[PDB]
């Protein structure tokens, strides 16, 4: 058991959750032996939001709000006995967690990404090694191609929106030879120091590889776009014998009245309707309720939402926690 | 739809000197036959009945040389359109003539008289024609231009081409040349339009081949600010997009400088262009019919080999030739009538008509011309050129560069011959 | 070795008249243009046609029937008048 | 514990014996990636073997031995246990793991019987640290003296061998005929070298790159046309993956007819195999035990006309490609190794001498 | 016209283009036993072939010749079907019948072609009976001139060839090799002839008995130990049935390997086939057009504990035996025929100068 895994915190963590953060297709695919050398460093209250996710062992250490990813590794660098598998908590993807770290051993990358089809990524012929990635924070002029990249690799597929998954596999070689060179923070923007060609990291070529997946969408920090709409594997709940949901995320101990059926919807724990909860296409979170006339159609009913007795709201981020009784909310998002 | 072509002689962004004085830039005998016959049997190799060759330079010469071919008479599938020397400058007034005289319906081949190749062109011709029929004539042309490496003798830095292009629907983006640039930069505004991706390709050498349907007569005579084809297609690529096809096997390249003369004269006998290989006797020249033999030598008729003259790679002789003893000749061509005497060492000599070499003479990496009584110990080195009746003597040696002739200002020589410096 | 050999594609020729007994084609069949910097010097060659000894094949499947691989002179006594085989 | 790798595609009519693999899946597709009972250096080895990037003659050897260096020199011991007899039984799952990842060549069997005998030699009298250090010592000596010293020794002896004016053909897939021909040239001979090869790996690539970067004259051709290289060639060289107890030349498949059509001019062979590679295994001819790669490495390319695109649409229109080949010891004339030039059938006593005797 | 003979036991996996028989059940278990569906001489020659009664060299030719002469010289000439062309097509059940019985020697094919060509040579314009007698005169002068005048012509020529003390061998069953032996012996000569034979015919008997009754010293060894005549043979007479147009010859199981073991010494093989035996069918391998006799005739007499009685009880065992064979034209050098002593590869040029030109 050598190479270890760590969890990050933020970007732009646990916001769009009805009842469960469905990071479970990570934690159902490869946790039989699995996933033992894992470290929680995320958003003391952080030691109480993962006693429900059935992990075998854990290391829950806090880092400060100024989340330099490089500072997040500088804090627990000595307890990195071996290599790093940074998988942030800002992740939902179902993709196969073995081949994404089997391309880690192809020509043994010092650093291995995983991306998914403005923010450019270049790549070689065979979809194996990315050469330079770039976002707009280093390009006000267009882009530069050097001599040697083109004089050696003549066929270069470019990309411009092939968005990240945040699966970074990582070898201790470059974190030694770049960590103490403190002028490179932001490990997402450390990839622009690939630092390979004739231009320190290579402290003496370097190996980097990514895998372009083709199955799910990217991670979500504050969406639940297809994450409330994520087919988890109803599962174990109870109903008023008529909750016809579209395999719907029914949080159990629900207070169903007359045909409360939040179809295509995350009806969370105590997702109460004393009347017809119809197909919401929404997410009615924990301790949220549209009772006695559920007008449930697209209204994002977030953490302890309150809109009921004609919950007139659609196509918006509806009221997250704020008490709005006769909420005639609109296409614009309801108040915080 | 019948298939014709125009065949320009010479773009005067000039690189040939002083060989373009008595004979032209286009009657350049690569293996003892005129280069017009090589490019013309490229145009007869693929199927084109009628083509237009334009002449500007001493109509008496090309007139007389086109009086003794066998497609002088249209018994074969060609007769040749030739015209005489009024106001002609370069390809500019050629295309202004071809839409003023208006000898064009659709889809003709634009080649210089300076490309030798073996592309049977018709494949991408019909793919281009499908692209015309299907999509409303937004695609102007299609250029076919080779796949190669970043390292080749034909991709010397004068016509080095990088293009950026998609690979699904193969329409180009940047025709950015590289005569001296080494940092590369592509304007990023045209990558958000194709977010699935876009390749870049450097595996290219331009065959100077491409087809043209007379939309470009409109986009050429309207826009006077384009004259050569390169700034033309860049102006096409800034405003009508133009397409691309990457051929896989067969090739040709334009014999621009003498660097390409060396590479092509060492490739027709390394034989990368068969059917073209000069045993075929394209002319009715019984003074050219030569006999192939093992390891690519080509003895002429009444060859008169010198005793012990060993031959290894890619040589010739001519008719009426007398070669002397002790010749270690490799990768060369020799011309007819040559009284090349005894103990004359050669290596990649490109010797032409009427020469009589004197005995005991290394010659190396040279190309020389008619009626040259060359004499003792004229040792040379790469990129050396003698030309047209000037006579050197007992070891007037020459270094790397040699712009010499018999004419006074271009040469390194006055009125008389090069006997004394 | 049974040779398949119709009676028209017989030749009264010999290996000796000149060369181009074989046929040399463009050798981009055996090399690509995707190598790097190598192909400047290695002088490639290929025929498409080889030459086989008469004395090793076994019999004809021919349009008279079978023949021994060195019987052929009787057929070439008949079919071609050899004073104008040289023509 | 270790799962299987299944068949890919219709197996050939003869080989029920040796199973078929393909590289568009892995054996690591099944197994848990925190490598709990199998060790990451072995799986690095098998997963890089799966792509055929290290496929050379001695390269599989040196990759295995340096791998098992980093295997045995980071091991932690068990308590209440016999120390040297905890090990070679524990090696069996890893070596069967390599077996199931890709089946072994002769060099790898030399290696496994080597450390088998030496773990069996180095007993349990001492603490594990200098035992591990002497393992490092023995294995470093092993690759050092055998590979490197064999290399320079046969360089000298074949330099003594090779004669001027002699246009020699090769068939190049080793790390050794390139070496032999480089420092045959570096002392200033005059030879002119033609290489010949064939699909699927097309190993005229590696030795053209070495030789053309070493600056030698040439001319290229390939194996069906190798009877145009009858009449004016006066030597021939061939590096083999193994020579066995008969004098059997065992290598890639393009090894066989070159010698015999050369023997149709009496210009005889020279095999360059140093004495690491030899083995006690004997097989008489070409089918009893070879390996076989991913069978879809065979497709020609004529534009779009891929002639063998899907070979499963008819129920049996089907291919396989074998990797090893053995001509009988009648026609091979010379071997070149550390102990001189051994003419052919007298090889197994050269095998015998280095066997703890 | 005729049914076919059933199979007996099992067969090898290879020879399923070849039928096998038994002589425990034959053709005329069932068919029209007063023979008028087919001419009587045909079922006569057929069921005496089924017990091998005429199994000779040109004895088989003359047996079918007497059968077909008893066909033709009592033949009713029907109207409404033509003078000469109801014979040959009604003769198609004759040789298809004998092909069903036990297949043809190529001598009988040459007989078929000659009487074919001659019954075409007499068409319609002559009355059927004296045309039938001219057919008798043609077939009698044919078999007389070719068979008999060829036998005495090669007797005079091989009497000029063979000299004193020439110890010559036969694989003996014919009426030409023992013929040349006796009528070379009785003219003041001396040569110790040895016969060789083979299981299961065990036939040398006609030749050795006719030699000893002609008074010639004989020896005897069977081809399963034919490597003991290996040094001492001075020349060898090979009795071949047919002689193809490769230059090959054509005879039994036991001229297969003596031909090669006596090419392996430069002892010049000498085959005896007259002008009658020059055929036109040309085979190359040894399983193509080769018969297969009754496959349960190879048993052993070891008291009573025979291994091959109830061989159908257990699953997969088989039997087989070939009968004819072809030797390549490398080995065979000299044929014994009329116009001279023509060599091997120049045979069919004689076959065109007696083929109506």
């Amino acid at each position: 058991m050598e190479f270890q895994a760590v969890v990050m915190a933020v970007g732009g963590p646990l916001l769009p959750v009805g009842n469960k953060p469905l990071i479970w297709y990570p934690l159902n695919l490869l946790e039989r032996v699995g996933f033992e050398e894992v470290i929680v460093v995320t958003t003391k209250a952080l030691c109480a939001e993962f006693k429900m996710k059935m992990k075998p062992d854990i290391v829950c250490i806090p880092d400060d709000a100024d989340m330099g990813t490089a500072d997040s590794l500088r804090y627990i660098y000595p307890k990195l006995k071996t290599d790093v598998l940074v998988l942030s908590c800002d992740l939902i993807t179902d993709v196969a967690l073995h081949e994404v770290v089997d391309l880690f051993r192809a020509y043994d990358a010092s650093l291995a990404m995983l991306m998914r089809k403005r923010d450019f990524i270049g790549v070689d012929s065979t979809g194996k090694r990315l050469l330079f990635m770039a976002n707009e924070a280093d390009l006000d002029e267009e882009l530069v191609i050097k001599g040697s990249i083109l004089q050696k690799h003549p066929r270069i597929r470019f990309h411009t929106g092939l968005v990240d998954a945040h699966l970074y596999c990582l070898k201790k070689y470059i974190v030694d030879f770049l960590m103490e060179n403190g002028s490179i923070t932001s490990i997402r923007s450390e990839l622009i120091p690939y630092l390979v060609r004739k231009q320190s990291a290579s402290s003496q070529s370097l190996d980097i590889y990514s895998f372009i997946t083709l199955n799910l969408a990217p991670y979500d920090a504050c969406w639940n776009a297809c994450r409330g709409d994520r087919w988890e594997d109803s599962s174990a709940q109870i109903v008023s014998k008529h909750l016809v949901g579209v395999d719907s995320l029914i949080g159990p101990e629900t207070q169903i009245g007359e045909k409360s059926s939040i179809k295509r919807s995350v009806i969370g724990s105590s997702c109460l309707i004393k009347d017809r909860v119809t197909i919401t296409n929404c997410l009615l979170m924990n301790s949220v309720t549209v009772e006695e006339g559920s007008n449930i159609q697209g209204s994002v009913i977030c953490n302890n939402a309150v809109i009921e007795k004609g919950a007139d709201i659609k196509d918006c981020l509806i009221g997250s926690g704020q008490r709005i009784e006769a909420k005639a909310k609109r296409v614009n998002e309801v108040i915080v | 739809p019948p298939l014709q072509a125009v065949l320009v002689a010479d773009s005067f962004d000039r690189r040939f000197f002083p060989i373009s004085k008595d004979q032209p830039r286009v009657l350049l005998p690569l293996a003892n036959v005129a280069l017009i016959d090589y490019t013309l049997e490229f145009l007869t190799a693929t199927g084109v009945q009628e083509t237009f060759v334009f002449c500007c330079w001493k109509a008496a010469q090309i007139k007389e040389h086109l009086l003794k071919s066998k497609w002088c008479r249209p018994t074969s599938l060609n007769v040749v359109r030739i015209i005489t020397s009024e106001l002609y400058r370069s390809l500019g007034d050629v295309l202004r003539d071809v839409d003023a005289k208006a000898l064009v319906r659709s889809d003709f081949l634009l080649v210089y008289g300076d490309v030798i190749s073996n592309i049977n062109i018709t494949r991408a011709l019909e793919e281009h024609r499908l692209r015309r029929k299907l999509e409303k004539n937004v695609s102007v042309m299609t250029m076919i231009f080779k796949e190669s490496s970043p390292s080749h003798p034909t991709r010397c830095h004068e016509d080095n081409v990088v293009v950026a292009v998609d690979s699904t629907t193969n329409r180009v983006l940047h025709f950015q040349k590289t005569q001296g640039l080494r940092r590369f930069a592509f304007p990023l505004s045209l990558f958000q339009g194709s977010s699935d991706g876009v390749e870049v390709r450097y595996d290219l050498l331009d065959c100077h081949i491409s087809i043209c349907s007379p939309q470009v007569a409109q986009l050429f005579t309207d826009n006077f600010d384009y004259q050569t084809r390169d700034d033309f297609v860049r102006g096409l690529l800034v405003n009508n997009q133009i397409h691309m096809h990457v051929t896989a096997k067969e090739y040709g390249a334009r014999v621009s400088n003498l660097h390409m003369y060396s590479a092509v004269c060492a490739d027709v006998i390394r034989r990368w262009v068969y059917p073209l290989t000069p045993e075929a006797n394209f002319t009715d020249s019984t003074t050219q019919s030569c006999t192939h033999s093992r390891h690519n030598i080509y003895r002429g008729p009444e060859v008169s080999l010198g005793h012990g003259s060993i031959l290894e790679e890619n040589v010739l002789l001519g008719s009426g030739t007398v070669i002397g003893s002790n010749c270690f000749i490799t990768n060369s061509v020799i011309g007819p009538g040559c009284h090349i005497g005894d103990n004359v060492v050669l290596d990649q000599t490109y010797l032409w008509q009427g020469v009589r070499v004197a005995a005991g003479a290394q010659i190396h990496q040279s190309l020389l011309c008619d009626n040259a009584e060359v004499k003792e110990r004229v040792t040379l080195k790469p990129r050396s050129v003698l030309t047209s009746q000037v006579v050197v003597g007992p070891n007037i040696t020459l270094p790397e560069g040699s712009v010499i002739s018999l004419h006074p200002p271009d040469a390194e020589e006055d009125e008389d011959d090069g006997e004394f410096s | 070795l049974i040779v398949c050999a119709p009676m028209f594609k017989l030749s009264p020729q010999f290996p000796n008249e000149e060369d181009s007994f074989h046929k040399f084609v463009a050798p981009e069949e055996v090399l690509p243009f995707t190598e790097g910097d190598i192909l400047e010097k290695v002088s490639v060659h290929c025929p498409v046609f080889d030459y086989v000894p008469p004395e090793l094949i076994t019999l004809f499947i021919s349009n008279i029937g079978g023949n021994a691989p060195s019987y052929i002179y009787r057929l070439m006594s008949e079919l071609y008048h050899p004073d104008d085989h040289v023509l | 514990q270790v799962p299987t790798r299944k068949d890919y595609g219709s197996k050939v009519s003869l080989f029920s014996h040796l199973p078929q693999y393909s590289r568009q899946n892995s054996l690591t597709q099944f197994m848990s990636i925190p490598s709990s009972v199998i060790h990451p250096a072995m799986v690095r080895l098998g997963l890089q073997y799966s792509q055929g990037l290290v496929s050379g003659s001695n390269a599989r050897c040196i990759a295995l031995l340096r791998a098992l260096q980093q295997v045995i020199q980071d091991y932690t011991t068990p308590p209440n246990e016999e120390l040297s007899r905890d090990l070679v039984n524990k090696l069996k799952p890893y070596m069967s793991f390599l077996t199931q990842c890709r089946p072994l060549s002769a060099s790898m069997h030399n290696a496994i019987k080597f450390l088998n005998k030496e773990i069996t030699s180095v007993g349990s009298s001492k603490r594990e640290e200098e035992a591990k250090s002497e393992l490092r010592a023995a294995i470093d000596r092993y690759v050092q003296e055998k590979i490197v010293l064999a290399a320079q020794a046969i360089s000298r002896f074949a330099y003594q061998k090779i004669s001027n004016g002699d246009v020699i053909l090769v068939y190049g897939c080793s790390s050794l005929v390139s070496r032999i021909l480089q420092e045959a040239w570096t002392e200033g001979r005059r030879f002119r070298v033609v290489v010949v090869d064939s699909r699927p790996w097309l190993e005229g690539r590696h030795t053209l790159r070495s030789l053309v970067h070493a600056g030698v004259p040439a001319s290229y051709l390939l194996i069906p046309a190798a009877s145009y290289v009858l009449p004016e060639v006066s030597k021939v060289l061939l590096g083999a993956h193994a020579l066995l107890a008969n004098g059997s030349v065992m290598s890639r498949v393009g090894t066989a007819q070159l010698a015999l059509v050369a023997r149709a001019h009496n210009v005889p062979v020279l095999v360059c195999c140093e004495t690491y590679k030899f083995c006690e295994r004997v097989q008489t001819d070409a089918f009893v035990s070879n390996e076989l790669d991913d069978p879809d490495d065979l497709q020609c390319k004529r534009g779009e006309h891929v002639a063998l695109a899907n070979w499963q649409n008819h129920a049996s229109l089907r291919l396989l490609n074998l990797v090893y080949d053995v001509t009988p010891p009648e026609l091979v004339d010379l071997v070149i190794t550390e102990l001189g030039m051994i003419p052919c059938s007298s090889v197994p006593v050269v095998l015998r001498v280095k066997s703890s005797d």
